[PDB]
């Protein structure tokens, strides 16, 4: 158990040392790319029969 | 005390005490809050489109083409069965060795397949072959546990994610682990490749998801938070955020650049585990998979679920959404998949 | 008066009864594909068709001619107790088909699973619905069962269309229900066996519940109908015309009870509970 | 058009009645347990490799044995929920894994994804118990000190020529086994014990009785008799 140890400390030091943004900018991005593909997805505004090709 | 196994201990409990704070110091605001003032989605009401039938027993993949128009269905009889989901006819039937396929990947060139099972093999066969029927092109053995989900980043790279708790990267051609990614306790269950095909990550039986550098090889993001084991995750369509499914009833969506949880989707009325989870377009909309037979659509921004997809006679194993989003496939096991739009 | 006005209520609540359990059966069935994914749930789903013609059909206009005295619609009776006859017979039928399916499944379990495909099904159905048209119309729209509506048929017809409805499928169904009986006695001595040396009655007695329940009801609620309605054109010791007519309610009153007899397991429970909620 | 939809449906109709109509039987036990034996001989005797499909009475089987040798086989087995028996194979010749076994089928039996499964509990290798038994060198007791007030069941029904101490060591695994078999109850699954060597032959007809045993109890459990 003596190798596991030192893994397990040396892999939480690589993942503790990382710098993280707002939560914030998290949403604000997810939100903005939300918006800016939302009129384009058919699942959730359904298109018309017409251009759907398992409707025409 | 003196016995550094003990003082490993007690600077592990540090870093983790350290990381909740360097977690809190990003935890400044919730979800709920910064998307209380969105609109929600509407009622959405798909319905079933197509039914394909052949398979004889339950379903337990699918993956879409990059065409959105085929793809691969894994059943438990021993058979891949390849779709024309437009037409429902089916291009190409090809048996299998083991019967007990677990998963199934499609090459962005649509030249390759690859399947795999508890024979810990994964087996390429080649859709574009030259004369007679699609047969087994190459074979990657190595692992001591079963392979559970697959996927390719070009014809001759797949990334393979076996029982012995490791993920590997490998040359298809030469059949070894160009890359080993080590560091969870339990079964890995299932892998997504970044949009880019830069990053990767897979959740396992230890409670935990990590995300993988593709190129380096070390584990970036270990997230914890899930009281089971992690079932399911998938990218969001941008590539720095995902979502997870486990068997405590319970999708939780984590970011990769805050370092920590997100958002949780969980209702007192669901009860059944999740199988299989995916993202609409623009991630919007959270599609996830439960075992009651429904699939729920969850807002992947405010929480509240939009909609449910009540279409299959037995338990939902598997799910995708297309990649131009123009429909949702779903297979179940009924031995059925069926398109949602 | 008092007595007629509870009569009518009573009965129109039977008959209310009788028309929600059956419906809600065929609801349950047809708005859950997994229900009637089975096949053993086809000829439960046949019993209920059977309840709700029973009730749509005849129940209430015989609870108006009781009430009022006076057959009003006339000319219709006839066809009124062909409909009867048919009904009711139905009814008996499509028990003894669960019942033999039943036994089907737990006297050969193997051969059974292969062996009866909804093919089979479908002419076992068949048989039941086929046995009952026959024999019910044609010896009305012939009259022959004949030598206010006069519902007195005939010593001859009372026989025959008695023992057919009802006798064989009466026998049948003992013959059946025992059987099961023996197989699960056996089983359970299995069982106690292993227990007992491991850990080195009361099973036995939720069989005899079960069992009895069903063959039970079954018969105390149709046999005294059946066993006057062999008597009475006979002996024209004897009894009168309104106990003939409660006892006959006690037969209708059977195809009120059966869905709760034969369509209470926990899924069918959930069923109805995600219906009405 | 209509000709290729008549008769694409009733192929593929015949062939999911026989996907439906075959009976999966998983296959645990710990290793040095011939496990790999038995369905070798099975693939040779009626007809080693991970997989076997044979038929009896026109009754088709499909065993599976699981080589991903692990602890909690939860996935490589919560995949495998609708099999309709798990036949579990134990060494009874090995004195000190048998509590390692004992711990393992404790926890198959109490596992939350196999409440409903039945377990055919195969004791092999009873030959070598017995060899071990005349020899007397390696006494239970000394693994398990109850053995020495153990007493044979005055149901047994030995073969003829059996030794009451080889008699006595068989029934007492058999008890040991059903001791973890017999808590849990719930009525929702049972387990069969068998005594068996990898000679035997019957031992497909074995299976079959004890399918056909599992499905006639989940019948009789679905019409609330048993
Ligand atoms: N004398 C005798 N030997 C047996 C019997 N059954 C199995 N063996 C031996 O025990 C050994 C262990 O069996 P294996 O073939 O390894 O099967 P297993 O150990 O249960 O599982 P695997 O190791 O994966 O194959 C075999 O090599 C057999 O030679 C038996 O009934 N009698
Ligand atoms: N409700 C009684 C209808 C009926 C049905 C069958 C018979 O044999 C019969 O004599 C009478």
């Amino acid at each position: 158990s003596i190798a596991q140890a030192r893994k397990l400390v040396e892999q939480l030091k690589m993942e503790a040392n990382i710098d993280r943004i707002k939560v914030s900018k998290a949403a604000a991005d997810l939100m903005a790319y939300c918006e800016a593909h939302a009129k384009e997805d058919p699942l959730l505004t359904p298109v018309p029969a017409s251009e759907n090709p398992f409707r025409e | 005390s003196g016995s550094e196994l003990d003082q490993l201990r007690q600077e592990a409990e540090q870093l983790k005490n350290q990381i909740r704070d360097a977690r809190k110091a990003c935890a400044d605001a919730t979800l709920s809050q910064i998307t209380n003032n969105i609109d929600p989605v509407g009622r959405i009401q798909m319905r079933t489109r197509r039914t394909l039938r052949g398979h004889l027993a339950k379903i337990y993949a699918m993956h879409w083409g990059t065409d959105s128009r085929l793809l691969v269905s894994a059943s438990q009889d021993g058979k891949l069965i390849i779709w024309d989901s437009y037409t429902t006819n089916k291009v190409h039937a090809i048996p299998l060795r083991s019967s007990w396929v677990m998963t199934c990947a499609y090459a962005p060139s649509g030249n390759y397949v690859a399947c795999g099972g508890l024979d810990n093999i994964c087996s390429i066969y080649n859709l574009k072959t030259r004369e007679g029927n699609v047969r087994v092109s190459r074979e990657l053995a190595g692992h001591t546990g079963y392979l559970s989900c697959c996927r390719f980043l070009d014809d001759n790279q797949i990334v393979t994610s076996s029982g012995d708790t490791t993920c590997a990267l490998w040359d298809i051609e030469t059949g070894q682990q160009t890359t080993t990614f080590t560091g969870h306790t339990g079964d890995v269950m299932s892998l997504s490749l970044a949009p880019d095909t830069r990053l990767f990550v897979s959740g396992a039986c230890d409670a935990s998801a990590k995300l993988w550098d593709v190129r380096e090889g070390m584990c970036r993001q270990t997230f914890t938070g899930h009281e089971s084991d992690i079932n399911a995750i998938c990218f969001f369509p941008n590539g720095n955020a995902f979502a997870t499914g486990s068997d405590d009833a319970t999708c939780r969506l984590f970011d990769l650049r805050a370092d920590q949880e997100l958002m949780t989707y969980s209702h007192d009325n669901i009860i059944c585990g999740i199988t299989s989870v995916s993202f609409s377009k623009s991630g919007r909309l959270l599609l996830a998979g439960y075992d009651d037979f429904n699939c729920n659509v969850w807002d992947a921004l405010k929480a509240d679920r939009a909609g449910v997809l009540a279409g299959h006679d037995n338990r939902v194993s598997c799910l995708g959404v297309t990649d131009d989003g123009m429909a949702v496939a779903t297979g179940s096991w009924d031995s059925f998949l069926k398109i949602w739009n | 008066f008092s007595v007629r006005i509870l009569t009518a209520c009573f009965l129109s609540l039977l008959i209310l009864s009788t028309l929600l359990g059956n419906t809600l059966v065929c609801a349950a069935v047809i708005r859950f594909r997994h229900l009637r994914s089975k096949v053993t749930n086809f000829f439960v789903i046949s019993l209920a068709v059977s309840d709700l013609l029973v009730a749509v059909l005849v129940m209430p206009w015989k609870a108006v001619a009781e009430i009022a005295g006076f057959w009003p619609f006339g000319s219709f009776c006839n066809i009124w107790v062909a409909f009867d006859i048919m009904c009711s017979t139905a009814s008996i039928l499509n028990l003894c088909v669960i019942s033999v399916d039943r036994y089907w499944a737990i006297s050969s379990p193997f051969r059974y699973e292969r062996k009866m495909t909804p093919k089979a099904a479908f002419i076992l159905i068949s048989v039941a619905w086929t046995l009952s048209v026959l024999i019910s119309f044609i010896p009305v729209q012939l009259s022959w069962h004949k030598a206010n509506c006069d519902s007195s048929l005939s010593r001859t017809y009372a026989i025959s269309s008695s023992v057919i409805s009802f006798y064989i499928p009466v026998a049948i169904m003992i013959v059946t229900y025992t059987r099961i009986y023996r197989i699960a006695q056996k089983q359970i001595r299995r069982i106690a066996a292993l227990e007992r040396a491991a850990v080195h009655f009361k099973r036995e007695t939720k069989v005899l519940k079960t069992l009895s329940v069903i063959m039970g009801v079954f018969v105390c609620c149709w046999l005294p109908f059946f066993i006057l309605n062999c008597i009475l054109p006979f002996c024209g010791f004897c009894i009168d015309s309104n106990t003939f007519d409660v006892f006959v309610w006690f037969g209708w009153a059977n195809s009120s009870l059966n869905p709760i007899i034969y369509a209470f397991n926990a899924d069918f429970r959930k069923a109805f509970s995600t219906l009405l909620g | 058009q209509r000709e290729a939809n008549k008769k694409i449906e009733k192929q593929l109709q015949k062939d999911k009645q026989v996907y439906r109509a075959t009976h999966r039987l998983l296959l645990l036990g710990a290793d040095n347990s011939g496990k790999s034996t038995i369905v070798k001989q099975m693939r040779i005797l009626h007809g080693g490799i991970f997989e076997t499909k044979f038929q009896v009475d026109k009754v088709n089987f499909h065993m599976f044995d699981v080589g991903g040798q692990r602890d909690e086989r939860r996935k490589w087995i919560q995949c495998f929920n609708d099999v309709t028996a798990i036949i579990f194979v134990v060494d009874s010749s090995d004195y000190n894994r048998l509590q390692e076994a004992l711990n393992l089928f404790k926890s198959i039996w109490n596992n939350r994804w196999l409440r409903t499964i039945s377990v055919i509990l195969f004791l092999n290798k009873q030959d070598l118990l017995a060899e071990k038994v005349l020899a007397g060198k390696s006494k239970i007791e000394d693994y398990f000190p109850e053995f020495a007030r153990y007493t044979t069941p005055e149901d047994a029904t030995p073969e003829p020529g059996e030794d009451p101490r080889v008699t006595r060591a068989k029934y007492f695994i058999r008890d040991e086994f059903l001791r973890i078999s017999t808590a849990s109850g719930d009525g929702r699954h049972y387990c069969y014990p068998h005594f068996t060597c990898a000679v035997d032959t019957e031992n497909a007809r074995r299976i079959f009785n004890d399918c056909r045993d599992i499905i006639q109890r989940m019948h009789l459990r679905q019409y609330e008799l048993l």
